[PDB]
Order: structure tokens, then C-alpha cells, then sequence
């Protein structure tokens, strides 16, 4: 049976676009209804990437489950959340993707971080996060403290750095910086490992799926 | 915050290389997020992309001038720039250098010019330069309104274009028209910049035109004087 | 290789009117499109970033809109410093395509023109050729018609004419006719007039000297 999406973009229900919550839960599908312009998916501006891949991948699920990966009142001790962002508005208010978490500086620091999680589910494992990239040194320093910071993102088939770059693009939905996005899929039996001092998208919600 | 500016107009001899250079204030070329880019207007046309260029060494040129497009950073004077061989009548145009910001997930790499230059005028001939002859358009009589004078400047005999026009030092510029230039029978060009102004102001308020033709380095001076 | 076709490629309209804008792309670009707004002399000006995107300083009475192959620019209520150009560019595929340019006009009142006419200078007849120059300033519309009258006989041939582009504040056009003639030329005549015929004139206006006075 298809998936229905309605007004939202694969990017907006798999991020969790605030707008994107309504839609009903389904543990298995066929095919994904998406309309040509979807008028809810990457709120926060930024680059989605092997996203055409993503879409394919989760065309046909077999099984499905939501489930967080990084609980948000036990994994993140000394740091703090951002108050997410004007352009991922809900009900008037600002707010975020509902799958991730803003990391902010907590006092005068943002301390480094070292996350990890083992696949202990048989099935695999989709895990999505973000890097930001702020329009200024001002924004930088004032949520991260750091002028200069990374995000490392390793697996047993996945590793990767990410460095902010600092600039302001086009304005996009009041937006001149960026969250870039990223993904994959954690085989059972292996571990992701998430290191950063700065600038970090958490990962909150994970999905466990079988594909096909 | 960032500017950019385009290498002085000027001419370029057929079947020789143009080469032009643009100016980077703000921000240092050397920066991995943003492109450098040049575009082009042959007169009475509109815009065509002839490429960008990344520190990185990325860089991708129109297909309809690859073979003869040239681009380089230099990271010392902060400066970008373009050589173009082989040059023609067509390569006539107005060269505008620009930045972008990578932005993949809204822009095709290096495909979005955000920050543009003025442009600087090129002119592909076989002909000299020749520098302008400034004469006064004096305010009279047979200038008057009531309230209201004009006075100016003519530009005579000049080439290649452009020609650029100031009155006093850039003080005055409510009331100044300076007129597209003409190109006369003799093939070089001309044109006249005026300015209205109170007649109360005539015999107190100094008034001169800076004429600059840069393809010559030349800069004139003319006070127009009532009479 | 992808065409960016504008529609129209000129159009004229009133203060606080609302304009508006086609662009179509040879095949399907999705949201990868911007606006450009390009006045004389200035730098080109990037108003609409990706269909819909407004940028910063730029008034909100720009908007933008369409996805895939129609794209539409909203000018809701058009000011005088509108005027320009205005490019659709197509950043889908390279190499990045503009298309052919919108020139949007002010459409304003009937402005007279005010007529002034300056004698060849002294220094110029000291080399030989003497220039002669009717200028009509600030007027409305474009369409003038100047006849350079020497010793009351129509001249012909002689002459040449430059008009300013609209003028960013009051919407108006300026004139200038040159009657350019050799030094020998010039002073086998004594009277020397410019004729002008506009709209905003109930009559021909002449502005006339004569040599040496
Ligand atoms: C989800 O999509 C709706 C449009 O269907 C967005 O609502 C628009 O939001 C913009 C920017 O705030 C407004 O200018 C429009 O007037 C809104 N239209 C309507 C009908 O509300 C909404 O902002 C989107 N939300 C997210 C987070 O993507
Ligand atoms: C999509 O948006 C429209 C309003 O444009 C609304 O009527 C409709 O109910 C929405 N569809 C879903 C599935 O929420």
C-alpha cells in the first residue's frame, strides 16, 4: 500500500518537519506518495545529501520503527538546545525537526562530545543528523564558542569529517546560514560514532527498517 | 562588505587575448565556499556565462567558449581574472566579474552569482585609442527658465568607449544628465553631459565637468563659465 | 543549451500598478531559478534566490513564484527606481542560462520639455568645426520631434540625437540634437534655431541665436 505524505517532501517527514506530524504512523509500505512541489521538507535551509538514493531506498519498507536513539533528557548532560528556528514554525512558534537536536553551547562553553550506539536490533538501522554552517563568526562563537570547530561521524562502513564553513549563501526562508544533512544505514551488529565540538545536528529519532 | 571590481575598459586587438582582472575586497579568494565567476553583455544583448573558478582548483567554462577561456586566482593581490584568446568583433561586451556562494542543495555548483561588479567595457579593434576634446556648453540667455539655467559639457572625438562624467568633484548631481554617446562618421564617438541649475547660483557657484576616458589614462577638467 | 524564454520582453506601466513577469525554461529546472534586476550602469542585482526566495534589502513588493517550466516575478506596486531590466536565470544546468531580459517603463504624466540651446564654444571654432547643441530636458513621453532650422531652411543630415534612459526618480527622458558643422560652414549662416514638437507643448517651441551676439 502507498505511502501517503500529503503536503510534505520525504526530507520533511524523515527529518521531522514540525508540519510533518500529522501523518499517520505506518509500519510498511509500497511506493511514496509525494506531490511535484511538497510544500513542507527541508524547513531550515541546507543541502540534503544522496537524498535521490534515500528516496529510493525507503520506496518499499517491510518493516518500520521509530525509536530514540539519543533520548534527549539523558544524552546531552552539558549542552544545551537551541530554540530551533522561525523558518521551522509551528503554530505561530518557533520550533525544529522533531527526528533531530539543535546542540548549543551550555554556559561559556561547548563542551566536546563523544556519542556512540550500538545496532543491538537484528534490523538495520537509519540514522540521520546535521552539521550547521552559520552566516557570520558572530553566530558561531555565540552559539558553539569556538571559532574553529568539526563533526566526525564513523561506523564500521561509514566515516566522515565535517568543518563549518562560514558565510552567508542567498537568503532561503529568511535563512543565510545552512544545515547541511546526512545519513546511513547501521547494519545490526555496528556502531556509530558521533564526535564534535561544535556545530553538531544530533540525531534524536533513529528508524529501524527492513527494506524491501 | 564584499566588493569587486572590474580591470579598467579598453581595447583589445582582433585575434589577440583579452585578459581582465576583478578586485576582491572583503573576503579572501583563497576560500573554499566561494566561486568566482565572470559573465558577459555584447552590446544590445543580454547576458551570456562564460564561468567559474574555485581556489580548489574547480572550475568549469562555457562550452561555447571553453577552448579559449583562461581563469586564475591570485591570492597575493586578492584578485581574480579572465584571459579570453582569439578575440573577434563578438567578444565586444561588457565583462562583469562576480561571487557565489556553494549552495547545492538551491544552485547547480558554482551556477549562482549573488555579487556582481559593474562590468568593465571591452572593445575588440584594430584602431588607436584616442582621447577626448572637452569643450564648454555655457550658460546664457538662450539657456534660462526662470529660476533654472543649464550649462555643460561636450565630449568630442573620443575611442574606444566608455567615457565617464563628474561635476564638481561629484558634489553636484541633482539635475545632471549625461547623454549615451554617439558614434559619428569618422568612427570616433561623442557625447555631451548637462546640468540644470538655479540661476541665482550662476555668477557665485563654480561649476566644472571631470571627464574620464580610461582606455586613454586620461582625466580633463573643463569650468564652464557664464557667457 | 536550455533557452530561457521572458514574457514579455518590454512592458510600460503606472506608479502602483502591479507588474508581472514570465519566464520559461526549455525543459523542466524544478526550483532552480532566480531573477536578476539590472538598471544602467549599475550592477546586476540578484532580487529572487531558487523561484521564491526574497533577498536581503530588497522590498517585499518583489515576489516570486512558479516551479518546473513558469516561473513569474511580482512587482505589486511599481515605483519609479523600477526601472531596469530584469533576467530569469536557470541555475539546473551548466552552463547557467539567462534569458533574454524584461525592460519594464514608468508609465507617468505628460512632462514638457524645457529647451535650451548652446552655441559652438570658441574653442572648438578655433579648431575648425563647430557644434551646435538643443537640449530638451526632462520630458514625457520619449516621442519628440527636433528640427534644426539655419537661416529658416529645414536641415537635414546634419544631426544627431542621444536620449537618456528613463529617469529613476521622476520618470522622464531627456534630448540632446547636435548639429555639427564646419567652421566655413557656420558662419556662411547667421540665425541658427532649434524647433521642438512634443505632446506636452501646445505649440512648436524654438530656441534660437544668432552667430556672433
Ligand atoms: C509548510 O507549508 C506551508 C504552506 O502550505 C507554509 O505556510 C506558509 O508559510 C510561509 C512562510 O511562513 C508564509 O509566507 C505563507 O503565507 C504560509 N502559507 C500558509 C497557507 O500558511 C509553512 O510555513 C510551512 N512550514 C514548514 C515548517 O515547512
Ligand atoms: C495540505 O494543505 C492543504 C491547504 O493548502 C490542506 O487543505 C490539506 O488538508 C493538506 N493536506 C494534508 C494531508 O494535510
Amino acid at each position: 500500500a502507498p505511502l501517503q505524505l500529503g503536503n510534505c517532501s520525504v526530507a520533511g517527514w524523515i527529518l521531522g518537519n514540525p508540519e510533518c506530524e500529522l501523518l499517520i504512523s505506518r509500519e510498511s509500505w509500497s511506493y511514496i506518495v509525494e506531490k511535484p512541489n511538497p510544500e513542507n521538507g527541508t524547513c531550515y535551509p541546507g543541502h540534503f545529501a544522496d537524498y535521490e538514493e534515500l528516496r529510493e531506498q525507503l520506496s518499499s519498507v517491510s518493516s518500520f520503527e521509530r525509536f530514540e536513539i539519543f533520548p534527549k533528557e539523558s544524552s546531552w548532560p552539558n549542552h544545551t538546545q537551541n530554540g530551533g528556528s522561525n523558518s521551522c514554525s509551528h503554530n505561530g512558534e518557533s520550533s525544529f525537526y522533531k527526528n533531530l537536536l539543535w546542540l548549543t553551547k551550555s554556559g561559556s562553553l561547548y563542551p566536546n562530545l563523544s556519542k556512540s550506539y550500538a545496532n543491538n536490533k537484528e534490523k538495520e538501522v537509519l540514522v540521520l543528523w546535521g552539521v550547521h554552517h552559520p552566516p557570520t563568526i558572530q553566530e558561531q562563537t555565540s552559539l558553539y564558542v569556538k571559532e574553529n570547530a568539526y563533526v566526525s561521524v564513523v561506523s564500521s562502513h561509514y566515516s566522515r569529517k565535517f568543518t563549518p564553513e562560514i558565510a552567508k549563501r542567498p537568503k532561503v526562508r529568511d535563512q543565510e546560514g545552512r544545515i547541511n544533512y546526512y545519513w546511513t544505514l547501521l547494519e545490526p551488529g555496528d556502531t556509530i560514532i558521533f564526535e564534535a565540538n561544535g556545530n553538531l545536528i544530533a540525531p534524536r529519532y533513529a528508524f529501524a527498517l527492513s527494506r524491501g | 562588505q564584499v566588493q569587486l571590481e572590474e580591470s579598467g575598459p579598453g581595447l583589445v586587438k582582433p585575434s589577440e587575448t583579452l585578459s581582465l582582472t576583478c578586485s576582491v575586497s572583503g573576503v579572501s579568494v583563497t576560500s573554499d565556499i566561494y566561486y568566482w565567476t565572470w559573465i558577459r553583455q555584447p552590446p544590445g544583448k543580454g547576458l551570456e556565462w562564460i564561468g567559474y573558478i574555485f581556489y580548489n582548483g574547480d572550475t568549469n567554462y562555457n562550452p561555447s567558449l571553453k577552448s579559449r577561456v583562461t581563469m586564475s586566482i591570485d591570492t597575493s593581490k586578492n584578485e581574480f581574472s579572465l584571459r579570453l584568446t582569439s578575440v573577434t568583433a563578438a567578444d565586444t561586451a561588457v565583462y562583469f566579474c562576480a561571487r557565489g556562494t556553494e549552495d547545492l542543495g538551491y544552485c547547480s555548483s558554482g551556477s549562482c552569482p549573488n555579487h556582481w561588479g559593474q562590468g568593465t567595457l571591452v572593445t575588440v579593434s584594430s584602431a588607436s585609442t584616442k582621447g577626448p576634446s572637452v569643450f564648454p556648453l555655457a550658460p546664457s540667455s538662450k539657456s534660462t527658465s526662470g529660476g533654472t539655467a543649464a550649462l555643460g559639457c561636450l565630449v568630442k572625438d573620443y575611442f574606444p568607449e566608455p567615457v565617464t562624467v563628474s561635476w564638481n568633484s561629484g558634489a553636484l548631481t541633482s539635475g545632471v544628465h549625461t547623454f549615451p554617446a554617439v558614434l559619428q562618421s569618422s568612427g570616433l564617438y561623442s557625447l555631451s553631459s548637462v546640468v540644470t541649475v538655479p540661476s541665482s547660483s550662476l555668477g557665485t557657484q563654480t561649476y566644472i565637468c571631470n571627464v574620464n576616458h580610461k582606455p586613454s589614462n586620461t582625466k580633463v577638467d573643463k569650468r564652464v563659465e557664464p557667457k | 543549451d536550455i533557452v530561457m524564454t521572458q514574457s514579455p520582453s518590454s512592458l510600460s506601466a503606472s506608479i502602483g500598478d502591479r507588474v508581472t513577469i514570465t519566464c520559461r525554461p526549455s525543459q523542466n529546472i524544478r526550483s532552480f531559478l532566480n531573477w536578476f534586476q539590472h538598471k544602467p550602469g549599475k550592477a546586476p542585482k540578484l532580487l529572487i534566490y531558487a523561484a521564491s526566495n526574497l533577498q536581503s534589502g530588497v522590498p517585499s513588493r518583489f515576489s516570486g513564484s512558479g516551479s518546473g517550466t513558469e516561473f513569474t516575478l511580482t512587482i505589486r506596486s511599481l515605483q519609479p527606481e523600477d526601472f531596469a531590466t530584469y533576467y530569469c536565470q536557470q541555475s539546473y544546468n551548466t552552463p547557467p542560462t539567462f534569458g533574454q531580459g524584461t525592460k519594464v517603463e514608468i508609465k507617468r504624466t505628460v512632462a514638457a520639455p524645457s529647451v535650451f540651446i548652446f552655441p559652438p564654444s570658441d574653442e572648438q571654432l578655433k579648431s575648425g568645426t563647430a557644434s551646435v547643441v538643443c537640449l530638451l530636458n526632462n520630458f514625457y513621453p520619449r516621442e519628440a520631434k527636433v528640427q534644426w532650422k539655419v537661416d529658416n531652411a529645414l536641415q537635414s543630415g546634419n544631426s544627431q540625437e542621444s536620449v537618456t534612459e528613463q529617469d529613476s526618480k521622476d520618470s522622464t527622458y531627456s534630448l540632446s540634437s547636435t548639429l555639427t558643422l564646419s567652421k566655413a560652414d557656420y558662419e556662411k549662416h547667421k540665425v541658427y534655431a532649434c524647433e521642438v514638437t512634443h505632446q506636452g507643448l501646445s505649440s512648436p517651441v524654438t530656441k534660437s541665436f544668432n552667430r556672433g551676439e
